[PDB]
RNA sequence: ACCAAACCGAUGCAAACUCCGAAUACCCAGAAGUGAGCAUGGGAGACACACGGCGGGUGCUAACGUCCGUCGUGAAAAGGGAAACAACCCAGACCGCCAGCUAAGGUCCCAAAGUUGUGGUUAAGUGGUAAACGAUGUGGGAAGGCUUAGACAGCUA
RNA sequence: UCCUAAAGAGUAACGGAGGAGUACGAAGGUGCGCUCAGACCGGUCGGAAAUCGGUCGCAGAGUAUAAAGGCAAAAGCGCG
RNA sequence: CUCAACGGAUAAAAGGUACUCCGGGGAUAACAGGCUGAUACCGCCCAAGAGUUCAUAUCGACGGCGGUGUUUGGCACCUC
RNA sequence: UUGACGAUCAUAGAGCGUUGGAACCACCUGAUCCCUUCCCGAACUCAGAAGUGAAACGACGCAUCGCCGAUGGUAGUGUGGGGUCUCCCCAUGUGAGAGUAGGUCAUCGUCAAGCU
C-alpha cells in the first residue's frame, strides 16, 4: 500500500544530499503531505531524512 | 635524563592524545603500582623528581621499575623572533600519558609504606594518579 | 638547511574498475612497477603500463602461487 | 562459589551499554565443548564477591542460567581500564573428559627464614606468578606451594625445581623452555 | 668483581615503520517514483575573502594568529531568539487584513503567556565566573570492623 | 622521490627530509646456461676477516646513478 | 641561448637623495588602544634539607597549579 | 600398483616415524663414437645393462612448529543532537584487530598404465 509523509523541518540549512532526498519524494514546503508508493526505494529515502519527516502512517 | 641514544629523525609532528590505554594498564612486575587517571604529557624532568622521591622514602630495599619512556622531541622558538622562519630547536623530551597507564611499580615493601611513598611521587607529577594492586 | 622542492604529482592510479567495458587501447592502470601483473588479455607496456588488446569486461583476480594480482579481461 | 544468570536476547553496542548504566548488569557468554555458545547477563554486585575471592580463578563455579545448572570455570576478564571494574565475563563449560587449561596462583610459603636471608644480607624477588595448569577437571589445583627458605644467596629458582602434584603437567616444560621463578640477591 | 653482543621469556612506542584493517568517499552497471544533461555561439562579472563546525601543519595543541581539506552561513537575507550581538540557533519577505495554528525561546513584575501538578535535592544568594589542593558540609549506595560474655566515651589506679 | 595529503585523482606554508644539469657501441638485441648475503666447522706464511671444502640458508644480497614502488618466464650473474 | 629571474622584456644596463617631488594605502611599519601571556610581577601546593637538637620562628633545593595586565614580546582588527 | 600434464595456492607447509620394487623410476657401468667442461663425463650428452631401493622419490602415520579460526565483548566511524567543549556522551546505522573454544598430516581433472 501507501504511506503518508509530512515535512516538519525546513530545507535551508541542510546538506546538498538530504535536500535532494526530500525533493525526490515530492515535498515542496513545510506541512505538505504526499502519498508515496511504499517500495524498497522510496522508504530508503525516508531513512536518510528521518528527522525532517513525520511518517504518520 | 631519559632520551634515546640515536634517532632516525630530528623533529616530529604534534598529533593528538586520544583514546584510553588497554595495553599498559596491567601491573606486571611489582605488586603495587601508581596508574594514571587523567590524560597529559610528562616532560622527563618530572620523572627524575618523582624517581628521586621514591628512592629515599624506602632507604632499605625494594625494586623500582619505570614503565614509561619519553621519546617525543618538542621544540620551542627563542624569544624576540617573528613567526615563520623554520622550526625551533629541540629543548626537551616528552612521554604521552592516557587514562589507565601505569607509571611506577614497587615490590618488596609494605603496602602502607608504599602507599605513603607514592603520595610523595604524585605531588611532583601533573596528573591525577591512583593506587592499584596486583591480580 | 632549507628545504622546499617537491615534484609535480604524476597522476598515477587505477582506471576502469570491476565491471567496465573496454576497447583495444584503454589503459586500465598506470602503475609504478607491477602492483598488478599482466593477466589473460592485457599488455604490460614499457614502464609497466597495462593496456587492453581485446574487448570485454575487467576482472581483477588473485591467482597462483606468490599470490599475485592478475588483471584479465573476460569476453563477457 | 555460586552465581545465577539470565538470558540476554539483545545484542549490540547500544543495548550492551544500556545494561551497565540502567540496570547495573554485566554481559557474559557460556561457550563449551558439547553445545553452542550462549550469552548471559550477570550483576556487577555479585561478580564483585567472586573476583574478591582468592582461589576463585582456578576453581569450579556452578552457574544458574535459568534453572539450568552447569559447572563453569572462568577463563577471561575484560575489565574497564580507566576506572577499574568488571566488563563482560567470558567463561567456560566443563566437560568430564577434555583436558583443560587455566592459571594458578603461587604462594612462596616459607620465606621468613632463608639461608640467603639470615646468613647473608638477603632479598627475595618474586619474578613470576600466575603459572598455568594442564590438568584433568576432576581434581583441581587451587595453588602451588613453593619454598625458598632453603639454599642460597645467589641462586635462581627454575620451573623444574617446583613440583606439580598428583600428575599435573606444566605447559612451559611442554614447550622447550624453563622460566626462572624467584631469585635471592644482595640489596643496594 | 668488567661489562657486554647474540639467543630465550615477559614488557612499551613512531608523520617520513607494516603480518593486518573498517566506516565513509569514489567509479560502472539495475531498475521504480519525483524534478534542466551535453555541444556550438553572443555578453559579462570574478581572480583582497570573512567566521563557524569537523579532520590537520605551524605556534605555547596561545591569539577575532597564519597556511590547507570539506560542509554551512555572511558577502548578496530581512523577520523571531541570545539584555544590546553580519558569520551562533529558528526561518527564507509579491501585495492587503483590528483573522487562526506553530518553530527555536519561554510563562512572579518591568514584558505577551502556569505564583500549574508530582517526587526529591541545595542555605551558599550556590544558582548568577576558575586550578592544583584542603575539610566530622550534607543526600544516596554497597562494605566491612567490634558489641548486653558489657564495645566505644567518658570518671575512676 | 618520500612525508604533510583526510584508504580514487588533486591540494598550501621562508613546513619536515634528500637528489639531478649525466653515463654506456655494451652497461643495447637474442639464444643458451647459473644463483644471494650472511652463520658457522676444516684448512700452508693472511687470519676478527682474502682463496679452497663443506653443511645451514629460504633475498636479510644485487639493481651504472637519490629515495620510493618492484623483481624465479628472475628486471640479478656469465658466455656465443 | 644559463639574465639557472630556468613560459625566456633588448644584440647590448650599476648606485645615491637628510635638497627632494606627484599619485595612492591603515591591502602595510614606528606612538597610543585591542586580542594573547611565552616573559614578567604576586601567590599557592609537596618538603630534601639548615635553623647546635628540632622541615614549617625564619628560609626551603628538586618539581607542580594559578592570578594581575605592570615590561621584553607575538599578531596586524581601528586611524596615513 | 606408477608415470606425464594440469586445477587450487599452507586447513595443501616443515619436522619426526614407517615403507615401496624388478613393471615404472632412480642411482649405476663406460666414453669408443655424438657432445661437453674460462680445469674436471660433476653438470651437459651418447651407447647400456648387470647391481641396488642405500641415497633420492612416492605412499602411510604423528598437531610437536607453522597455518587457518569461531561466538561474545571492545576500539574506531556516517547522519541527527548534547555537555564540565586541547576530550567525551545520547539516539540510530555500521562494526574490526588482538586474544579464546577449537581446527588442519589437503581436494580434484586428463591420458598412458597396475584388480583396474
Amino acid at each position: 500500500a501507501t504511506v503518508k509523509v509530512t515535512l516538519v523541518k525546513s530545507l535551508n540549512g541542510r546538506l546538498a544530499n538530504h535536500k535532494a532526498c526530500v525533493k525526490g519524494l515530492g515535498l515542496r514546503r513545510i506541512n505538505h503531505t504526499v502519498e508515496v508508493q511504499d517500495t524498497p526505494e522510496n522508504r530508503g529515502m525516508i531513512n536518510k531524512a528521518y528527522y525532517l519527516l513525520r511518517v504518520e502512517g | 635524563m631519559l632520551q634515546p641514544k640515536r634517532t632516525k629523525f630530528r623533529k616530529q609532528m604534534t598529533g593528538h592524545n586520544r583514546g584510553l590505554a588497554h595495553r599498559g594498564s596491567k601491573v606486571s612486575f611489582g605488586e603495587y603500582a601508581l596508574k594514571a587517571t587523567s590524560r597529559g604529557r610528562l616532560t622527563a624532568r618530572q620523572i627524575e623528581s618523582a624517581r628521586r622521591a621514591l628512592t629515599r622514602h624506602v632507604k632499605r630495599g625494594g625494586k623500582i621499575w619505570i614503565r614509561v619512556f619519553p621519546d617525543k622531541p618538542v621544540t620551542k622558538k627563542p624569544l624576540e623572533v617573528r613567526m615563520g622562519k623554520g622550526k625551533g630547536g629541540v629543548e626537551y623530551w616528552v612521554a604521552q600519558i592516557q587514562p589507565g597507564k601505569v607509571l611506577y611499580e614497587i615490590e618488596g615493601v609494605s603496602e602502607e609504606l608504599a602507599r605513603e611513598a607514592f603520595a610523595l611521587a604524585a605531588a611532583k607529577l601533573p596528573l591525577a594518579t591512583s593506587f592499584v594492586k596486583r591480580t | 638547511t632549507r628545504n622546499g622542492r617537491d615534484s609535480e604529482s604524476k597522476r598515477l592510479g587505477v582506471k576502469l574498475f570491476g565491471g567496465q567495458a573496454v576497447k583495444a587501447g584503454n589503459i586500465l592502470v598506470r602503475l609504478r612497477g607491477t602492483k598488478f601483473h599482466a593477466g589473460y588479455g592485457v599488455g604490460l607496456g614499457k614502464d609497466h603500463t597495462l593496456f587492453a588488446k581485446v574487448d570485454g569486461v575487467v576482472k581483477f583476480e588473485t591467482k597462483g602461487a606468490f599470490g599475485r594480482k592478475y588483471v584479465s579481461i573476460v569476453a563477457a | 562459589f555460586i552465581v545465577n544468570a539470565q538470558v540476554r536476547s539483545d545484542l549490540g553496542k547500544g543495548a550492551s551499554r544500556r545494561l551497565r548504566r540502567n540496570a547495573g548488569l554485566v554481559p557474559a557468554v557460556v561457550y563449551g565443548g558439547d553445545k553452542e555458545p550462549q550469552s548471559v547477563t550477570l550483576e556487577l554486585r555479585e561478580i564483585a564477591k567472586l573476583l574478591e575471592n582468592e582461589a576463585a580463578f582456578s576453581h569450579v563455579i556452578a552457574l544458574n542460567v535459568g534453572g539450568v545448572k552447569e559447572t563453569v570455570l572462568i577463563k577471561a576478564l575484560q575489565r574497564h581500564p580507566a576506572k577499574g571494574f568488571v566488563m563482560h565475563a567470558d567463561f567456560l563449560r566443563v566437560v568430564a573428559d577434555h583436558k583443560l587449561t587455566a592459571h594458578v596462583p603461587l604462594h612462596f610459603i616459607n620465606e621468613e627464614v632463608a639461608v640467603g636471608v639470615k646468613q647473608a644480607g638477603g632479598e627475595i624477588s618474586h619474578t613470576i606468578s600466575e603459572v598455568e595448569v594442564s590438568c584433568l577437571p576432576k581434581d583441581l589445583p587451587e595453588f602451588i606451594e613453593v619454598d625458598m627458605a632453603k639454599v642460597e644467596l645467589g641462586q635462581i629458582v627454575h620451573l623444574s625445581d617446583l613440583k606439580a602434584p598428583k600428575g599435573v603437567e606444566l605447559v612451559q616444560l611442554a614447550h622447550g623452555n624453563d622460566l626462572a621463578v624467584a631469585n635471592i640477591h644482595a640489596s643496594r
